[PDB]
C-alpha cells in the first residue's frame, strides 16, 4: 500500500 | 433498513462509540442508517462515514491481497493442485468487498452527491466515489473493467476541477483527493509519471500556501503533505 | 447450516486460509461447519477451532470493555445524561458475544465432549467449556450468574482432574488449562489466593519436568510457563 | 487482561 486517506 | 427506526442523532452517537470500540462494521452500518435519513451530512459526519467504510473495505482489501497472492502461487508451474478452495474463498471475499463498494457508491448516488453544493462536501463525496470505484478496479477482470477504471477517473477529475477552483492548495480535502488520485494513476491506470507529477505539484503548491495557516491547520495540511512525500519516495 | 454443502476437508483448508488472511469470523464459521460434519477433530483441527473463536470473542470482549467503561463513566454523579444509547450499544455487543459463546458451548455439548475419550481431546474441550462460560460470566448480572460461574468452575475442574491423572505437568494443554483456570479464580471467582497458588504450583511442577523434553516441546511448555509468571508478577 | 490461551 502506498498511502491513501 | 435495519436502522430505519433509530433516531439520526442516536445513529451518529453510536457510530462514535463504535469507532472508540474499533467496531468498524457497526460504525459503517450506523452511518449508513444516518445517511438514509435523507438529511445532508456535516463535516464531522462525513468524516465518520468515510472512516467507517475505509476501515471495513481496508480490511477486506488486505484479506483479498493475501488470498490472491496464495492463489497466484498455487497456479505457478510446479505447484501442487490444491483444488478450487483458494479461488472460491478469494471470490467470497471479493464479492463481499464489491458489495461494500456498491453500498457506498449507492449512498453517494442516492443522494449525497446531488445535494452537495458546497465545495467541501461535493469534493469529499466525489473523492469517495473515485476511491470506491478504485477499490472495484483493484479486483476487476471482466468486460466492464475499463469502465470501472474510467468511473474512478471521472469522479476524481470532477473533484479535482472543483477543488482547484474553490479550495486553497492546503485544504486537507484537496490534499487527500490529490494523494488518492495520484495513487489511482500509479496503481490502477499504469501511469506512474502522472502519479509522480500530481504528487509533486500538489506538495509544492501546498508548501507555498502554508504561511497562511494557523498552527492547527498547519498540522492537518502537513500530515497529508508527508504522505505525498512518502509516496514520492516509494516511487522515485 | 450454511456450511452443510461444503466438504469437511475444504472447510479445514479454508479455515487455514482465513487465519492467514486474519479473517477470524470466517475461520470460525468454517470450523463450525467442520465440527458439524460429526467426525471427531484432530489436534490441529481443535487448535483451528479454538484459535478462531478465541479471536472472535476476544474482539467482542475488548469492545464490550470499552463500551462498559464509557457506560459507567456516564452513570457517575456530575456526568451529563447522554440517553440510552451507550447502554443499548453495550447490550448489542453483549448479546452478540453471548451468541458466540452459546454457539461454541453448543458445539462442545453436541457432541464434541461426549465423543472425546483421549485426555488430549477431552481436556482441551473441557477447558474451552470453562473459557466460554467464563466469558459469559464476565457480562452476567442476572438470576443465573452464580450458575454460570459454577458451570465454568465445574468444566475447568473436570479438565484439571483428568489432566493431573493423564498428562505430564509440562503438557501445553494442561498448562494452558491451569493458566486460564487461575485467571478464572482471580477475575471471576474473587479468589486471588487460589489464582496465585494454582499458577505457582503449576509453574513449579512444570519446571521440574522440563528435563524430560525435547527442544521443540521445551519451547511450547516454556511459552505458557512465561504467561504463568507474567500473571504472577501482575498479581504479587 | 491477564494472560490466557
Ligand atoms: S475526515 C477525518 C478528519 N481529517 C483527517 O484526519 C485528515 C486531516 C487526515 O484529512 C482527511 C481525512 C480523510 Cl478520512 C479524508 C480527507 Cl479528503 C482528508
Ligand atoms: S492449539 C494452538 C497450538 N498451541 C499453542 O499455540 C500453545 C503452545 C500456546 O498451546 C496452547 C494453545 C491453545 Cl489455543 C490452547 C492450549 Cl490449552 C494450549
Ligand atoms: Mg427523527
Ligand atoms: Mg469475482
Ligand atoms: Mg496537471
Ligand atoms: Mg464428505
Ligand atoms: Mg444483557
Ligand atoms: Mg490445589
Amino acid at each position: 500500500f502506498p498511502a491513501t486517506v | 433498513g435495519a436502522m430505519g427506526s433509530m433516531e439520526r442523532a442516536s445513529l451518529i452517537q453510536k457510530a462514535k462509540l463504535a469507532e472508540q470500540a474499533e467496531r468498524y462494521e457497526d460504525m459503517a452500518a450506523f452511518m449508513k442508517g444516518a445517511v438514509e435519513k435523507g438529511e445532508e451530512l456535516s463535516n464531522e459526519e462525513r468524516c465518520l462515514l468515510s472512516v467507517a467504510y475505509k476501515n471495513v473495505v481496508g480490511g477486506q482489501r488486505a484479506a483479498w491481497r493475501v488470498l490472491s497472492s496464495i492463489e497466484q502461487k498455487s497456479n505457478e508451474e510446479g505447484s501442487e493442485e490444491k483444488g478450487p478452495e483458494v479461488r472460491e474463498y478469494r471470490e467470497k471475499v471479493e464479492t463481499e468487498l464489491q458489495g461494500v463498494c456498491d453500498t457506498v457508491l449507492g449512498l453517494l448516488d442516492s443522494h449525497l452527491i446531488k445535494e452537495a453544493g458546497d465545495a467541501e462536501s461535493r469534493v469529499f463525496y466525489l473523492k469517495m466515489k473515485g476511491d470506491y470505484y478504485r477499490y472495484l478496479a483493484e479486483v476487476a477482470t471482466g468486460d466492464d473493467k475499463k469502465r470501472i477504471i474510467d468511473s474512478a477517473r471521472s469522479a476524481y477529475q470532477e473533484a479535482m476541477d472543483i477543488s482547484k477552483k474553490e479550495m486553497p492548495p492546503t485544504n486537507p480535502i484537496r490534499l487527500g483527493l490529490a494523494l488518492n488520485f495520484s495513487v489511482f494513476h500509479y496503481e490502477i491506470a499504469n501511469s506512474p509519471e502522472e502519479a509522480i507529477s500530481l504528487a509533486k505539484t500538489t506538495f509544492d503548491e501546498a508548501m507555498a500556501d502554508l504561511h497562511t495557516l494557523s498552527e492547527d491547520s498547519y498540522k492537518d495540511s502537513t500530515l497529508i503533505m508527508q504522505l505525498l512525500r512518502d509516496n514520492l519516495t516509494l516511487w522515485t
